[PDB]
RNA sequence: GGUGAAAUUCUUGGAUUUAUUGAAGACUAACUACUGCGAAAGCAUUUGCCAAGGACGUUUUCAUUAAUCAAGAACGAAAGUUAGGGGAUCGAAGAUGAUCAGAUACCGUCGUAGUCUUAACCAUAAACUAUGCCGACUAGGGAUCGGGUGGUGUUUUUUUAAUGACCCACUCGGCACCUUACGAGAAAUCAAAGUCUUUGGGUUCUGGGGGGAGUAUGGUCGCAAGGCUGAAACUUAAAGGAAUUG
């Protein structure tokens, strides 16, 4: 306070903020390849679905819509990319 | 006198003048 | 110069089966006179007695019970049932600020076609480590509880007569069945069946009534 | 001028609460402006409790207080009950004892 | 082109009888000449003729009703109430 | 261990009521009030009176055949003062100290899920 | 809801409205399900009901007047009976109905 | 019975009290809080239905569509007015008991209208935060309400999870409080009443000494009661605000 680097804010105090009040704004959601080992292939899901994402071939389920982040269902794995 | 009693005082006053004036319509 | 005291006939009150005692007290009538008698006129009255007094133990200090006389056979007047209550003081104590009240009721039948309205009450509880100083639920919480209390209350009634319902309430099974389904929704404390006010019965039936005594 | 930030008493974000009736003079008075008190007291009293237990059945029994919430009308609340009137500052303080 | 400011059908009476009576008539008049929905056939073709008699243009059912309106508030609650009372007797 | 009847004390201001009755309630036994043991109106509710009348009542209670009792103390209530008046206090002591027995006593003051407009108007009884 | 089902039919299937033409459909073993207004008089109801049973065709007693049955099928006149001929994409035929 | 104390009042009609049972209409106690929601008026039993809404979440969609607003309009506590229903309660008027020099009152009684509801009116309240709305900026602190994110947190046991309630950190948007004051103010006080003689973000509305007077007049709305619009002549040196000492 009184003199600080507004141009190079620290990654943490930057990280804790709001998605619009960061330096330059950008999302804080993410995508993921997801597999329920009944099948073999990997469907790409949105961390904040809304739509209860219907799996590829087997209409099994996958995730459920929520407040924000989707709840993935039962026995499933992932990765953020 | 209380404001509202004065407001009533003149409410009546207009009714009489309202009346007396009709006499002449 | 009368004194109706040297004029009234005396009686002693016998309660029904499923409690401790049945002998509860005495009563005054009048002489079984020709034209308006000590029989038909009264007897058919009601009696409130703290069921602790007819269960012994004092884990029953609250909970008031109504006994009504339906039959009489030579000084011995037998009652059945008219309802149940709570002591005013108990209730007034388990209602404290900073917490949520929850009431819910249902009109429902039994096997022996008695109609009754039965009550139930419960209050929020603080978690055993809760920092914030009030604890209320979420209205959505409250709707959910009542609907399930109601689910369980209708279940118990239409169990065999009030007779087993009478046997049902006394060890307060119901109270904890509630709290079981409940626990999945929201803490809660107290939780009683509080009241039940009877309100409609079938037809005398000297049989079943007599089938409470021996 | 103005004399309290809570104006009369306790209503910020509402417009209308509801009147209660003063327990003493039956004056109507908004529930949030109302001066209240839990009258938790015994049924018996001071020294009557000895006589109570002694000429009773059971042992020691129980003894259950009466509970009833009291609502006062300010003028009543001032005339006897909790009130006094405080300095300009002591007014600001909301802690009870 | 609006013909009258407020007397409506009641304009036949001219200045006579005094506003307030004409008011009261205009109401029941409007009630009583109007065309109503038919419970049975669905078309709105019930018109009055002599008090408490309501008949359907096509389909021709006649119902007893109010002197100036098909259904009367009382009749209706009474319908509701008998309904309720009947319910007890087979339930 | 006794013979049980019911007590029931109504003890509002301006007068206090005591009367034992059958445990069922229907058949009464003995009564008398505060307004029965002094003449002065002014002094109709005061402890000293409810005493002398709890005395009278105890007498008849054990002169007919009641050895004990349970009490239900009670105020005016309704849309009024919902608080225990002066003489139930005294009378309770005056009927226990009488040499009668006591067992289980709850307040039965009528307390509504509130309403019917309380009396005395919006500005309240003012003087 | 049922109307919501009816709607799917009315926009993707084939049907016919009115007493005479569903009779043609009923004789012709062509109706897949007839739907009937509340206020439709009992004699008509009874007859359709008979024509129906003779053709092993099922029947829905639409709780509602011809006025509404019409709005149900999205039509600005009133219909006393509808005849489902082909069930567009909707499950009306093989659900609760 | 009622009061400071009384009295008018009620009582062989067994009053007041008690007991079982019923009817009527109103209300929603306790839980109820510096807690919720709504444009404001306002809104607290349950259950079903009907459509509505803010906040939040969002790597969705359109892409300047917006801010504020004379005219005009929706809603608008209480009372009041029209036509039905209702009419328990409380109760303008009236009548009485008392008090008083008087007592048209305060207190006690009787109780009309009213209080509730339907279909229409009325459009006013200290309708108040006495404080326009949209946007920006300026300073600390602990609570709480709704949403969300993070946690090899606690508790629930069953076999660990999954839930749920709880705990801690942060983040949006709420109802408020605390402490300071850079700052503002005639002060009281004020995170706006601040960023104004170093005087300009956008926009709406009202005031210009006190009475006369919200009066007269015209217009207009209303069944009415009344609402909106709304002067002057004449008079007058003060009226008024906040604070201090008495
Ligand atoms: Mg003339
Ligand atoms: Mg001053
Ligand atoms: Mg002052
Ligand atoms: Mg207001
Ligand atoms: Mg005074
Ligand atoms: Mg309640
Ligand atoms: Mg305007
Ligand atoms: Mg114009
Ligand atoms: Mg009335
Ligand atoms: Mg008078
Ligand atoms: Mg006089
Ligand atoms: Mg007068
Ligand atoms: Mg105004
Ligand atoms: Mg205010
Ligand atoms: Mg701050
Ligand atoms: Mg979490
Ligand atoms: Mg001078
Ligand atoms: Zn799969
Ligand atoms: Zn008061
Ligand atoms: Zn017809």
């Amino acid at each position: 306070v009184l003199v600080q680097d507004l141009l190079h804010p620290t990654a943490a105090s930057e990280a804790r903020k709001h998605k619009l009040k960061t330096l330059v704004q950008g999302p804080r959601s993410y995508f993921l390849d997801v597999k329920c080992p009944g099948c073999l292939n990997i469907t790409t899901v949105f961390s904040h679905a809304q739509t209860a994402v219907t799996c590829e071939s087997c209409s099994t389920i996958l995730c459920t819509p929520t407040g924000g982040k989707a709840k993935l269902s039962e026995g499933t794995s992932f990765r953020r990319k | 006198m209380r404001a509202k009693w004065r407001k009533k005082r003149t409410r009546r006053l207009k009714r009489k003048r309202r009346k007396v004036r009709a006499r002449s319509k | 110069v009368v004194d109706p005291f040297t004029r009234k006939e005396w009686f002693d009150i016998k309660a029904p089966s499923t409690f401790e005692n049945r002998n509860v007290g005495k009563t005054l009538v009048n002489k079984s006179t020709g034209l308006k008698s000590a029989s038909d006129a009264l007897k058919g009255r009601v009696v409130e007695v703290c069921l602790a007094d007819l269960q012994g133990s004092e884990d029953h200090s609250f909970r008031k019970i109504k006994l009504r006389v339906d039959e009489v056979q030579g000084k011995n007047l037998l009652t059945n049932f008219h309802g149940m209550d709570f002591t005013t003081d108990k209730l007034r104590s388990m209602v404290r600020k900073w917490q949520t009240l929850i009431e819910a009721n249902v009109t429902v039948k039994t096997s022996d076609d008695y109609v009754l309205r039965i009550f139930a009450i419960a209050f929020t509880r603080k978690q055993a480590n809760q920092v914030k100083r009030h604890s209320y639920a979420q209205s959505s919480h409250i709707r959910a509880i009542r609907k399930v209390i109601s689910e369980i209350l209708t279940k118990e009634v239409q169990g065999s007569t009030l007779a087993q319902l009478t046997s049902k309430l006394i060890p307060e099974v119901i109270n904890k069945e509630i709290e079981n389904a409940t626990k999945d929704i929201f803490p809660l404390q107290n939780i009683h069946v509080r009241k039940v006010k009877l309100l409609k019965q079938p037809k005398f039936d000297v049989g079943a009534l007599m089938a409470l005594h021996g | 001028p103005k004399k309290r930030a809570s104006n009369g008493r306790n209503k910020k974000g509402r417009g209308h609460v509801k009147p209660v009736r003063c327990v003493n003079c039956s004056k109507s008075i908004p529930k949030d402006k109302a001066i209240k008190r839990m009258a938790i007291r015994n049924i018996v009293e001071a020294a009557a409790v000895r006589d109570l237990s002694e000429a009773s059945v059971y042992p020691e029994y129980a003894l259950p207080k009466t509970y009833n919430k009291l609502h006062y009308c300010v003028s009543c609340a001032i005339h006897a009950r909790i009130v006094r009137v405080r300095s300009r500052e002591d007014r600001k303080n909301r802690a009870p004892p | 082109a609006k013909r009258t400011k407020k007397v409506g059908i009641t304009g036949k009476y001219g200045v006579r009888y005094g506003s307030s009576l004409r008011r009261q008539v205009k109401k029941l008049e409007i009630q009583q000449h109007a065309r109503y929905d038919c419970s049975f056939c669905g078309k709105k073709t019930v018109k009055r003729g002599a008090a408490g008699i309501w008949t359907c243009s096509c389909c021709k059912k006649t119902v007893a009703g109010g002197a100036y309106t098909v259904s009367t508030a009382a009749a209706a609650t009474v319908r509701s109430t008998i309904r309720r009372l009947r319910e007890m007797v087979e339930a | 261990s006794q013979v049980f009847g019911v007590a029931r004390i109504y003890a509002s201001f301006n007068d206090t009521f005591v009367h034992v009755t059958d445990l069922s309630g229907k058949e009464t036994i003995a009564r008398v009030t505060g307004g029965m043991k002094v003449k002065a109106d002014r002094d109709e509710s005061s402890p000293y009176a409810a005493m002398l009348a709890a005395q009278d009542v105890a007498a008849k209670c054990k002169e007919v055949g009641i050895t004990a009792v349970h009490v239900k103390i009670r105020a005016t209530g309704g849309t009024r003062t919902k608080t225990p008046g002066p003489g139930g206090q005294a009378a309770l002591r005056a009927l226990a100290r009488s040499g009668l027995r006591i067992g289980r006593i709850e307040d039965v003051t009528p307390v509504p899920s509130d309403s019917t407009r309380k009396k005395g108007g919006r500005r309240g009884r003012r003087l | 809801s049922i109307n919501q089902k009816l709607a799917l039919v009315i926009k993707s299937g084939k049907y016919t409205l009115g007493y005479k033409s569903t009779v043609k459909s009923l004789r012709q073993g062509k109706s897949k399900l007839i739907i009937i207004a509340a206020n439709t008089p009992v004699l008509r109801k009874s007859e359709l009901e008979y024509y129906a049973m003779l053709s092993k065709t099922k029947v829905y007693y639409f709780q509602g007047g011809n006025n509404e049955l019409g709005t149900a099928v999205g039509k600005l006149f009133r219909v006393g009976v509808v005849s489902i001929l082909e069930a567009g994409d909707s499950d009306i035929l093989t659900t609760l109905a």
